[PDB]
RNA sequence: AUUAUUGCUCUUCAACGAGGAAUUCCUAGUAAGCGCAAGUCAUCAGCUUGCGUUGAUUACGUCCCUGCCCUUUGUACACACC
RNA sequence: GGUGAAAUUCUUGGAUUUAUUGAAGACUAACUACUGCGAAAGCAUUUGCCAAGGACGUUUUCAUUAAUCAAGAACGAAAGUUAGGGGAUCGAAGAUGAUCAGAUACCGUCGUAGUCUUAACCAUAAACUAUGCCGACUAGGGAUCGGGUGGUGUUUUUUUAAUGACCCACUCGGCACCUUACGAGAAAUCAAAGUCUUUGGGUUCUGGGGGGAGUAUGGUCGCAAGGCUGAAACUUAAAGGAAUUG
């Protein structure tokens, strides 16, 4: 299993009609110099660490 | 590189057609539609169906001989809506992601130098 | 009533008096 | 009273244009009074483009969009598409965005 | 308890001469049984492949081609010219607002006596210092361009068959002679032979057909 | 005091094995659990009004549902969409 | 297949999808626009023919020949009517599947007339700019369509030109938009709806509270349907317009 660590670098806001969902840009630690935006399920602030279960794939909007 | 045929995805609403044929057209090879792989009429065109039908159509396409195929996506046409149906894109997505190649695809929606009076009369379909 | 159908009301209405009068020509 | 100077829509020095049929309900409507959008969009879509090139031959291919002009009937234009309703004044503004 | 696939005869498609790959694709028939054979039955089919799918290069993305199958020989069937189409997307792109369109056509014969009808489309261009936002010709302009186009189109045909005409169409010689005679009249951009259909072939002549093959 | 005011003792020992579609209330000394005093009251609290005691889990967001505001806009309504 | 969802419906007659051809009639997509022309209705494929037209240019010609018009006449969307042809499509009537308390409908199916064309009718549309025509005057702005004039303007190369397309200024005459408002209006708005109690350039037509009523009658036109002309008795205190706040 290829674990993938990413540090939250900015809090962008709440998608999801409901709104339990937060848009976030992260910096993966093992070799930085690249970034990807993810969608969270729980409450999140800056400098948190998310376990991307598959490194390369991102979303945008939610309904 | 491969062996080639035609895809031709007719995608109207209330149903989505996928069927591959010989690059000459004259000879088929496996069809199946969206109305097949679910039963509810209402859902006869939905992307979830056309997937499952793009799945059953990819299967035979490779289980006979075609390794690859160009597509000719098509809407109702004529004096009708002319716009892409719902389960066309789902169909395309499902057949490339299946295990089949893609090459040079165009639209074949019949467009008229307009006429033959549209249906539903001058006052429109009103409800 | 719609003016259009009131005009039709009396179009007919005249056609009947046009008719009933003929019986007596 | 009156509500627009362009009356219904755009027709000055002509007296008769010629009807189109509504793309949504098929209602006839004079072509000048129509309301129109070029429905320029991609053949594939958002997600498909990766999975497109991925399982295809050629280098990145080319990619050729579809183009079809859309004709709405006011009500149909109002019921969904371009419409809202504007203030007495915003109405006057012909600028698109 | 059948599955015609466990029955169908199979076949590959070979292309004519003046292009790139003569090898094209595959097909299915039915085993040439006594009474209804694989041969005389179909074959006569046609195939549409983009010539950029058949010339290799991509400066030919549009321009589709109709090949018709005339003869057959032991898992090897040739094909010949049957038409030329354009892609729907290309036109739809060429045809933009704010400018005048122009179309004209003619029916005409060739050496090896195939009759055909070729098409031609051209749009008016703004010219690189114009201020007015549109650029329209003058009808009197449009009538001129057509007649000249027509004057040019008729000449380009009845050269040595579609054979040379095909050899003529591919490098779009026609396109620029149009471009040439025209600029004495009006600007114009795009300009292509767009379409050409077939409607009166001569006689089989198994000889002449066999001249593109080797 | 029977149609049994309430209280005690013995005996009798039910349904209920966490509850379908649905639906209520709630963000910190709060929820929930726990009992008290007060009102009523001759006698009777499974009710209420307050009270303190033990003391969490989870949001700190949104417009999806529902509810209401606000513009815009239509009105031939003004006893005003009953 | 068709829909919000369905059903009527079509399917060993391989339906729906595919391919190659063919026939029939209609139509003119995209280019199409605050763009063109016509008296108005109206008019968008090509090419040949037939006559016609405005604008412009004009140190040509004639010389008051003109403006507007009761009577009268030409043309006149759609439908409708007569007689042929045509009859693809869509489709008043009718019949249906559903919906509904009902559902003679909306939505779906079948589909007669019709839709197209010739010969003849009919003469009506919110036939709209709800705004007569001719002439004068009154105020700014950038676009544009046609014509013309001016330039040691651009771009086209060949050898400079000549052309053509383009650019800038101007000028007639078009279709419109913009901002202003001296001015007008009950207002909304209006470069006319302005130059009106400081009330007169020329001319045509219509209206005089509302209903009764475009009804009765007579005349007249029409195959008809109906067109044109067109009252009264009686009833009645409002009906109506533009703007405001709810
Ligand atoms: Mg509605
Ligand atoms: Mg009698
Ligand atoms: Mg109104
Ligand atoms: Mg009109
Ligand atoms: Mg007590
Ligand atoms: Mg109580
Ligand atoms: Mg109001
Ligand atoms: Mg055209
Ligand atoms: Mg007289
Ligand atoms: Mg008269
Ligand atoms: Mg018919
Ligand atoms: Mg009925
Ligand atoms: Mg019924
Ligand atoms: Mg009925
Ligand atoms: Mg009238
Ligand atoms: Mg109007
Ligand atoms: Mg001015
Ligand atoms: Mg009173
Ligand atoms: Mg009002
Ligand atoms: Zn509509």
């Amino acid at each position: 299993t290829p674990v993938t660590l990413a540090k939250v670098i900015k809090v962008l806001g709440r998608t999801g009609s409901r709104g339990g969902v937060t848009q976030v840009r992260v910096e993966f630690l093992e070799d930085t110099s690249r970034t990807i935006v993810r969608n969270v399920k729980g409450p999140v602030r800056e400098n948190d660490i998310l376990v991307l279960m598959e490194s390369e794939r991102e979303a945008r909007r939610l309904r | 590189s491969q062996v080639f045929g035609v895809a031709r995805i007719y995608a109207s609403f209330n149903d989505t057609f996928v069927h591959v044929t010989d690059l000459s057209g004259k000879e088929t090879i496996a069809r199946v539609t969206g109305g097949m792989k679910v039963k509810a009429d209402r859902d006869e065109s939905s992307p979830y169906a056309a997937m499952l039908a793009a799945q059953d159509v990819a299967a035979k396409c490779k289980e006979v001989g075609i390794t690859a195929v160009h597509v000719k996506i098509r809407a109702t046409g004529g004096t009708r809506t002319k716009t892409p149906g719902p389960g066309g894109q789902a169909a395309l997505r499902a057949l490339a992601r299946s295990g089949l190649r893609i090459g040079r695809i165009e639209d074949v929606t019949p467009v008229p130098s307009d006429s033959t009076r549209k249906k539903g009369g001058r006052r429109g379909r009103r409800l | 009533m719609r003016a259009k159908w009131r005009k039709k009301r009396t179009r007919r209405l005249k056609r009947k008096r046009r008719k009933v009068r003929a019986r007596s020509k | 009273p009156k509500k627009r100077a362009s009356n219904g829509r755009n027709k000055k020095g002509r007296g008769h244009v010629k009807p189109v049929r509504c793309v949504n309900c098929s209602k006839s409507i004079p072509k000048d009074k129509a309301i129109k959008r070029m429905a320029i969009r991609n053949i594939v879509e958002a997600a498909a483009v990766r999975d497109l090139s991925e399982a295809s031959v050629y280098p990145e291919y080319a990619l050729p969009k579809t183009y079809n002009k859309l004709h709405y009937c006011v009500s149909c234009a109002i019921h969904a598409r371009i419409v809202r309703v504007r203030s007495r004044e915003d109405r006057k503004n012909r600028a698109p965005p | 308890v059948v599955d015609p696939f466990t029955r169908k005869e199979w076949f590959d498609i070979k292309a004519p001469s003046t292009f790139e790959n003569r090898n094209v694709g595959k097909t299915l028939v039915n085993k040439s049984t006594g009474l209804k054979s694989a041969s005389d039955a179909l074959k006569g089919r046609v195939v549409e492949v983009c010539l950029a799918d058949l010339q290799g290069s991509e400066d030919h993305s549009f321009r589709k081609i109709k090949l018709r199958v005339d003869e057959v020989q032991g898992k090897n069937l040739l094909t010949n010219f049957h038409g030329m189409d354009f892609t729907t997307d290309k036109l739809r792109s060429m045809v933009r607002k704010w400018q005048t369109l122009i179309e004209a056509n003619v029916t005409v014969k060739t050496s090896d006596d195939y009759v055909l009808r070729i098409f031609a489309i051209a749009f008016t261009r703004k010219q690189a210092n114009q201020v007015k936002r549109h650029s329209y010709a003058q009808s009197s302009h449009i009538r001129a361009i057509r007649k000249v186009i027509s004057e040019i189109l008729t000449k380009e045909v009845q050269g040595s068959t579609l054979a040379q005409l095909t050899s003529k169409l591919i490098p779009e010689v026609i396109n620029k002679e149009i471009e040439n005679a025209t600029k004495d009249i009006f600007p114009l951009q795009n300009i292509h032979v767009r379409k050409v259909k077939l409607l009166k072939q001569p006689k089989f002549d198994v000889g002449a057909l066999m001249a593109l093959h080797g």
